[PDB]
């Protein structure tokens, strides 16, 4: 059938400022089928309170989801988004880079 | 093709009594509907269902509940029957092409304050006029059923032990002679020769749908249960 | 400007369980306003935008019953398709459906849609004339014939040109503060040396609404598409969107390139140059 | 508002 | 809104003449209408649909043209037959914004009556032998245009006319019957005044 791998983007809702509360987002899109595993990580550790949007798709039928959690960035804490999909033999990890 | 069955076909109930009407359908239809018709007019939606185990209110919900236990069955429930619910109830089914609905045969429900007025018909057979016979060479026999309450009746003619249809004309609707008494008439017309033959046996039969066994009835009189009442006569020279 | 309403339905067979998964979401432009999830406890259509909360019980009861009928229909559709394509019951398959309407700036009907995909491939679609169906294969032809015998396109037209449009207008009015706004993008450029001879220039658009936007890179006024990295426009989570476009340029040649930003909220298109 | 007619495949 | 209005009352029509039963409606969205028919002790069944171009779809010589401008979907047929006597329902199908449902009109009763070629009206008195003084009056073989009286005195009853068919060879016979428990008054005057 058709299998498209997810495009993954990890970023903040607002420009990050240390000590200021913000939202950490991981946006997965362009994938098919819809079954997907997405986790947000803090220093390699699984973040518990992570919510996500309702499953939807674009004109070309590819699915998208927004995973997100409230967070307060600091100078030293590292954050990332880990994703697994049938098209991935191993979970793909993408690190948050506020300076992109 | 698509068919829909209902039961009971007739029911006499009392105010406050619980009534359940059933509908069955093997068409593989996910959509079913219950409608009511009043005095030969209207078809108002009471409740409907789009899948087994779900039910939705129609236009005239009040006084009725519905049940969809399986794809095949759809029940209409009157928990506390009222005089206002006296009507003819039709169940129907459809697939997704929901503007084409297949209807059951209908159930005639009459709710009464008391069952004591329920009474079977008195059936009389009126013999043909010798004037008609001699002038037109035809003989119209007339069957007249009177004194019956609920108007859940069907009249049939039997000639030489066989039900006939040709030459028969019976009233479409029973006539209310009183508040608690209906009448129904029918003509059976045959040739003079046929009427003049002593062998020929003519019989008018009225089927009266009354109370069921579960209905309670006094020690006083005979229970007005579903039963057939006939009047007959034989041809004469 | 122009607006749209869309419903997106996803149904996925699950052999490992006792029921398929069905998810329905509704959008006005790029704002989700309702959802239904066959696996959630409520078993009701739920609000997901403030302005839909003003609708009364009749609305929620009606959308719930309708969406439950959609859910049942698509559940059966899984079986139907599996049979059309002679597939086993052991595999998971996906049926997707979208329908809705577009209106122009005068809020008058412009276009309507009603289309499906199976396992990510176009299955059937309503054509632009709103009267005919495109069915790619024999299976879809079978669906097409079923629909023609039931005059589905003609009924669909009544919805697309009537209901869809009327409710879209209702929604636009009720959520005016949200739906009829224009947030112009806040833009900036970042620069990163990738090697001793090349650098990355990234053009950013943040905090904009609605989602539609155009980011293009030019070199000496020439369009540089064939070498541009453009990410999918993304949600910020606060009802605004974000996007960037980047080009890899020879070190020392940064100023030959310009990023151009087009957005409704923007009086005139912006031109940015690294300095 | 959703469509109230439910065509099947 | 979302309603149907049909011709009220009984519509009586002589066989061979055109059927015309009115149906108008009020619809919020583009209309879809249907005629259903119910013969006496039978179930209602779909007769025709307002679909398939402009305002002309159809069934058995019945047809109906939808005129959206005057919101009309009148039921028509060129030559009524006795077999067309029935209850005819016009229904509005609502499925654009609400859950698919048919909204039925009140239904219009149609009675097609025979053209009696050679009427031989006559009133007879019939007797019930099992009852001593019980008798009944039979009015038969009259034209389909005359009017049978409705009783005006208590204890006296007169039926609406009916049509009877003897197979021998077309003997369509109109008939009405009258009776009562009034001591004495006779068949001579009972069927008076069309």
């Amino acid at each position: 059938m058709i299998q498209r791998t997810p495009k993954i983007q990890v970023y903040s809702r607002h420009p990050a400022e240390n000590g200021k509360s913000n939202f950490l987002n991981c946006y997965v899109s362009g994938f098919h089928p819809s079954d997907i595993e997405v986790d947000l990580l803090k220093n390699g550790e699984r973040i518990e309170k992570v919510e996500h949007s309702d499953l939807s798709f674009s004109k070309d039928w590819s699915f998208y989801l927004l995973y997100y959690t409230e967070f307060t960035p600091t100078e030293k804490d590292e954050y990332a988004c880990r994703v697994n999909h049938v098209t991935l033999s191993q979970p793909k990890i993408v690190k948050w880079d506020r300076d992109m | 093709e698509a068919a829909v069955t209902q039961s009971p076909r007739s029911k006499v109930a009392v105010t406050g009594g619980k009534v359940t009407l059933s509908c069955h359908q093997t068409n593989n239809h996910d959509y079913m509907y219950w409608y009511r018709q009043d005095t030969g007019h209207g078809l108002r939606l009471i409740h409907y269902s789009y899948v087994a185990d779900s039910t939705e209110k129609g236009d005239i919900p009040d006084g009725y509940k519905a049940s969809r236990p399986s794809q095949e069955n759809f029940s209409l429930i009157l928990e506390l029957a009222s005089l206002s619910q006296t009507a003819v109830y039709f169940c129907a089914s459809s697939d997704w092409v929901s503007y084409e609905q297949y209807f059951g045969p209908g159930t005639r429900l009459t709710v009464l304050e008391d069952l004591r007025n329920v009474t079977p018909p008195k059936v009389s057979l009126f013999e043909p006029s010798k004037a008609e016979i001699a002038n037109k060479q035809k003989a119209t026999l007339v069957c007249l059923a009177r004194g019956f309450f609920p108007d859940h009746v069907e009249l049939s003619w039997w000639v030489n032990g066989k039900e006939v249809h040709s030459g028969v004309s019976t009233d479409p609707q029973a006539y209310k002679e009183s508040n608690y008494s209906y009448a129904l008439s029918s003509r059976l017309r045959v040739s003079a020769t046929f009427w003049h033959n002593p062998r020929n046996h003519f019989r008018c039969q009225v089927q009266f749908h009354g109370l069921s066994e579960e209905d309670k009835w006094p020690e006083g009189s005979p229970k007005p249960v579903t039963q057939n009442i006939s009047a007959e006569a034989w041809g004469r020279a | 400007g122009s607006h749209s309403m869309r419903y997106f339905f996803t149904s996925v067979s699950r052999p490992g369980r006792g029921e398929p998964r069905f998810i329905a979401v509704g959008y006005v432009d790029d704002t989700q306003f309702v959802r239904f999830d066959s696996d959630a406890a409520s078993q009701r259509m739920e609000p997901r935008a403030p302005w839909i909360e003003q609708e009364g019980p009749e609305y929620w009861d009606g959308e719930t019953r309708k969406v439950k009928a959609h859910s049942q229909t698509h559940r059966v559709d899984l079986g139907t398709l599996r049979g059309y394509y002679n597939q086993s019951e052991a595999g998971s398959h996906t049926v997707q459906r979208m329908y809705g309407c577009d209106v122009g700036s005068d809020w008058r009907f412009l276009r309507g849609y009603h289309q499906y995909a199976y396992d990510g491939k176009d299955y059937i679609a309503l054509k632009e004339d709103l009267r005919s169906w495109t069915a790619a294969d024999m299976a879809a032809q079978t669906t097409k014939h079923k629909w023609e015998a039931a005059h589905v396109a003609e009924q669909l037209r009544a919805y697309l040109e009537g209901t869809c449009v009327e409710w879209l207008r209702r929604y636009l009015e009720n959520g005016k503060e949200t739906l009829q706004r224009t947030d112009a993008p806040k833009t900036h450029m970042t620069h990163h040396a990738v090697s001793d001879h090349e650098a990355t220039l990234r053009c950013w658009a943040l905090s904009f609404y609605p989602a539609e936007i155009t980011l293009t890179w030019q070199r000496d006024g020439e369009d540089q598409t064939q070498d541009t990295e453009l990410v999918e426009t993304r949600p910020a989570g606060d009802g605004t969107f974000q996007k960037w476009a980047a080009v890899v340029v020879p070190s020392g040649q940064e100023q030959r390139y310009t990023c151009h930003v087009q957005h409704e909220g923007l009086p005139k298109p912006l031109t940015l140059r690294w300095e | 508002a959703l469509w109230g007619f439910f065509p099947v495949l | 809104m979302d309603s149907v209005t049909q011709t009220e009352g009984l519509v009586t029509l002589t066989e061979g003449l055109p059927v015309m039963l009115n149906c108008t409606y009020q619809s919020t969205y583009s209309p879809f209408l249907f005629w259903y028919v119910q013969h006496l002790n039978e179930a209602p069944k779909l007769l025709l649909k307002s679909f398939t171009d402009n305002k002309r779809p159809e069934h058995q010589g019945f047809h109906a043209t939808l005129h959206k401008s005057s919101s009309s979907f009148h039921l028509q047929k060129s030559s009524a037959q006795l077999s067309d006597s029935a209850l005819y329902y016009c229904a509005l199908f609502l499925a654009s914004s609400s859950f698919s449902k048919l909204v039925f009109g009140q239904g219009t009763s149609l009675s097609v009556v025979p053209n009696i070629q050679n009427p031989e009206p006559a009133v007879y008195q019939l007797k019930d032998p099992r009852s001593q003084d019980s008798t009944l009056c039979l009015f038969t073989d009259f034209d389909s245009q005359i009017n049978v009286p409705k009783t005006m005195e208590s204890g006296t009853f007169i039926t609406d006319k009916t049509v009877l068919d003897m197979k021998a060879m077309d003997s369509k016979s109109n008939g009405a019957i009258a009776w009562s428990n009034q001591t004495s008054f006779t068949c001579q005057d009972i069927f008076k005044e069309t």
